[PDB]
């Protein structure tokens, strides 16, 4: 039924009429309750092309976000180049929730069955839906969290490997839980995942990798340099930014009581705004215990260009551009019209 | 491994007449040409193989046969001469410098050979220098031969501008050795080939011989 | 309109290290990437880095590793380029360039104008002037000249009897040889009859090193 089209999406999600959390709010008003029995239409015989690096959900996402946290996440502080806004900034109680994105009247949307497809060119197995599943809208770089997995095996997507300025998305298949944790020097925080999860993924992303560059000696290092939000994994917890250190994530190779990996975190008020170019202070920390029990679902990648002897190629984690963040999640699925 | 290789290093021609550049590579990925004229930044020419960038007349096309790509320029002018580059994502040829040259009878070199100076001896360096003088067309080779045994990477070619009044060109081919090398071995020429001559010739010279 | 503009050119010595600026208009600054070039006579033109203004991504080339750093300044649309650990292999002129368009970074239409970067040392030589002397043995006329040997930095002159010889005088551009040295051999085509009878004498003057130097060429005897 393809029929690439563009058309204002909808979006639909759970809400709560009484919870106050800035994501249930703004899908009171944004959103639709969800379709209790949403149906599926299969598609025998029928092949079609995808393009997850060019597609217009990833877009109405992006815009959706931006002006969820413009309402939601109010900073007491907001500078830009010379001009300079400040207001109100309380406290919120925050924690994403799924959004759905659906395809209004005369219009429809292609999920793509293909479990090992990498995001472009043909697929063969085609249904159709009326809305996307359940995606939670979580802002982080570096890793992807809390995001749905691959179900056949490890996926690598880039618009072009051998293009070294495309970023490489991880998609997994065995999760990763990440548990962050700030303890009631009060800014200082600290993450810990288990060394056997981690160090067997990044082998197992390894092997893959080889099998994109042969010949090659696949090897990961910490992140070249840039702002902290991209040099570090930053990711926002229950509305405080956390900034960690993941060096200790990326030891060079990865061959073929338990011990965990500490990476060593720090929240911050003085944040750089993701939506756009500014600067934006927030209020200082709540007390107590601020935890974040995390999955690691799929990871952000920048290979290293220039010419190589040793015949070693090198990976880095990569982010800063959150529309990655929304495809990751959005690339099995393209608007079509209906005729 | 840069894995492309640009050729040929220098291109003498008139205007009117065409260039074809060419460059090998294994390497999947699109590939663009680059044009540098005298003391100016490089600009775009083609781009994904044979895509012509605006502002840049038909006289320029791009083809792809394999791993060879060319770029061909026809009815060549002034403002096409400098250096030309191909590129392949973040890597880049070696570089094609096509520059002028005028047209004549085609003239055979005059090779005269150089012994080092005994002056230069003492230093333990060896010198000799192989002369090419005014000749016609550019395109020339000269090969060193030490007892009947070719030479490599020890020499440096040199070519004088092509003369404004006669057209023509001079090489001077320079081979090192230390003066050990040198101390063995009697007989040591160099050997020119070249458009005006049916053969090569050689000139050479007995060391310690007058 | 996109522009971008550089800096101007510098010199350095070996061991110090250098800035550039580089601001660019006419396109959204953060939405598109930027490389830095660098094109050294003689060599490949290599790049050095790109760099993504939205979050200071940056991603060099291997052998540059450590040497180079890129920032740039989200305010004023500057992108800048540092390089430390100045050798001589660092003489370059230095570009930045921007995409055709902002999906595919590798179509450079767009360059600044260059900075020059002369990475040089105050060290200086003078030349050994050796003579290549005509063959006793003798298309038509003979062949003679001086062997500019070993000297640092270019250029050197070379004149034949104070100039008056002037007609069948070949001077060679000088070479760059493997000690870091130049090194040219300037020639002349005489009557090979007068040999023996006419004085010869090669002019070679080098003003870095305050050298004046004349040198006799003539055949060995026997
Ligand atoms: C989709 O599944 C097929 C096998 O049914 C597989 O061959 C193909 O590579 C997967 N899709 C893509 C485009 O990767
Ligand atoms: C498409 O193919 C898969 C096997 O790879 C099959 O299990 C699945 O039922 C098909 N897609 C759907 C959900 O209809
Ligand atoms: C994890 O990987 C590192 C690579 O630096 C290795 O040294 C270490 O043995 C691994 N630890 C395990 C087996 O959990
Ligand atoms: C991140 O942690 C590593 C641990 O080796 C340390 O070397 C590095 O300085 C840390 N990053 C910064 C700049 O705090
Ligand atoms: C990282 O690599 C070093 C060797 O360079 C090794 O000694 C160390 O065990 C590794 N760290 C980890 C993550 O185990
Ligand atoms: C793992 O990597 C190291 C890196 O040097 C290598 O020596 C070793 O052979 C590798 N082991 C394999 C391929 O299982
Ligand atoms: C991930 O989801 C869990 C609940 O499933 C939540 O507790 C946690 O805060 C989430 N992580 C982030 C950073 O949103
Ligand atoms: C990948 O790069 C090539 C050039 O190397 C380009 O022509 C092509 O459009 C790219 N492929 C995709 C999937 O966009």
């Amino acid at each position: 039924v393809w029929k690439e089209a563009k058309t204002t999406l909808f979006c639909a999600s759970d809400a709560k009429a009484y919870e106050r959390e800035v994501h249930n709010v703004w899908a009171t008003h944004a959103c639709v309750p969800t379709d209790p029995n949403p149906q599926e239409m299969a598609l025998g015989n029928v092949t079609e092309n995808f393009n997850m690096w060019k597609n217009d959900m990833v877009d109405q996402m992006h815009e959706d976000i931006i002006s969820l946290w413009d309402q939601s996440l109010k900073p007491c502080v907001k500078l830009t180049g010379g001009s300079t806004v400040t207001q109100a900034c309380p406290k919120v109680s925050f924690d994403p929730i799924p959004i759905h994105y659906c395809a209004p009247a005369g219009y429809a949307i292609l999920k793509c069955n293909n479990e090992t497809f990498e995001g472009t060119g043909p697929c063969n197995n085609v249904s159709t839906v009326q809305c996307t599943h359940g995606i939670k809208p979580v802002v982080s770089t570096q890793l992807l969290l809390n995001g749905s997995l691959a179900k056949e095996e490890i996926v690598i997507r880039s618009e072009n490997l051998t293009d070294n300025a495309k970023t490489i998305i991880v998609h997994l298949k065995e999760s990763v839980e990440i548990v962050c944790t700030r303890p009631g020097d009060t800014r200082q925080a600290h993450c810990n995942i288990s060394e056997e999860k981690w160090n067997k993924t990044l082998q197992k992303v390894s092997k893959i990798l080889q099998e994109h560059f042969p010949n090659k000696a696949i090897k990961f290092e910490p992140h070249s340099g840039g702002d902290l939000e991209i040099t570090t994994h930053s990711f926002n917890c229950r509305g405080e930014f956390f900034y960690c250190n993941t060096t200790k994530l990326f030891n060079g190779t990865y061959n073929s009581s338990n011990t965990t990996i500490t990476l060593p975190c720090r929240i911050k008020q003085i944040v750089n705004m993701w939506q756009g170019v500014g600067r934006a202070m927030y209020a200082p920390p709540i007390k107590g215990n601020i935890t974040c029990k995390s999955i690691i679902t799929g990871l952000l990648l920048t290979r290293d260009g220039g010419n190589d002897d040793n015949d070693t190629e090198t990976f880095r984690p990569g982010g800063g551009d959150m529309r990655d963040n929304w495809r990751s999640e959005l690339y099995k699925y393209k608007v079509v019209e209906i005729k | 491994e840069i894995v492309l290789t640009q050729s040929p290093g220098t291109l003498s021609l008139s205007p009117g007449e065409t260039a074809i550049i060419s460059c090998r590579t294994s390497q999947y990925g699109s590939l663009a040409w680059y044009q540098q004229r005298p003391g100016q930044a490089p600009r775009l020419v083609i781009y994904s193989g044979s895509t012509r960038a605006a502002g840049i007349p038909d006289r320029f096309s791009g083809s792809r046969w394999g791993p060879d790509y060319n770029l061909t320029i026809s009815n060549l002018e002034s403002g096409d001469f400098g250096v030309y580059y191909c590129q392949q994502y973040e890597f880049f040829g070696q570089g094609t410098k096509v520059q002028v040259d005028i047209k004549r009878t085609v003239a055979a070199p005059s090779v005269f050979i150089f012994p080092p100076s005994d002056e230069q001896l003492k230093s333990g360096t060896a010198s000799v220098v192989c002369l090419l003088n005014n000749f016609y067309p550019r395109e020339a080779k000269v090969q060193w031969k030490v007892d009947n045994a070719l030479q490599s990477g020890n020499s440096q070619e040199s070519v004088t501008e092509q003369d404004s009044k006669d057209s023509t060109y001079s090489l001077s081919s320079t081979l090192t050795l230390s003066k050990a090398d040198y101390e063995k071995h009697k007989v040591y020429a160099c050997e020119v080939t070249h458009q005006g001559l049916r053969s090569p010739v050689t000139k050479s010279f007995n060391r310690g011989e007058c | 309109q996109v522009q971008l503009v550089q800096s101007g050119g510098q010199m350095k010595k070996p061991g110090e290290s250098m800035r550039i600026s580089c601001r660019a208009s006419g396109y959204e600054f953060i939405d598109c990437t930027l490389n830095w070039i660098r094109l050294a006579p003689g060599k490949r033109p290599e790049w050095m880095g790109w760099l993504k203004p939205r979050g200071g991504a940056v991603n060099y080339a291997r052998p540059l590793q450590g040497r180079v750093t890129m920032t740039r300044d989200v305010y004023s649309d500057t992108a800048f380029l540092e390089l430390r650990s100045l050798t001589v292999d660092d003489t370059a002129v230095y570009f930045c360039t921007r995409g055709k368009n902002c999906d595919y970074n590798w179509d450079f239409e767009h360059w600044g104008r260059g900075t020059p970067v002369i990475v040089s040392s105050p060290s200086t030589k003078g030349p050994s002037v050796f003579p290549l002397a005509p063959s006793s043995k003798s298309g038509g006329t003979a062949a003679l000249g001086c062997l500019v040997k070993d000297y640092f930095p270019e250029p050197v002159t070379v004149s034949w009897n104070s100039g008056a010889l002037t007609s069948g005088v070949h001077t060679f551009p000088a070479v760059l040889q493997s000690s870091g040295l130049y090194s040219l051999s300037s020639v002349v085509t005489v009557p090979s009859s007068s040999l023996g009878t006419q004085t010869y004498i090669c002019n070679v003057n080098h003003k870095p090193s305050n050298t004046k130097v004349d040198k006799k060429v003539e055949p060995k005897s026997c």
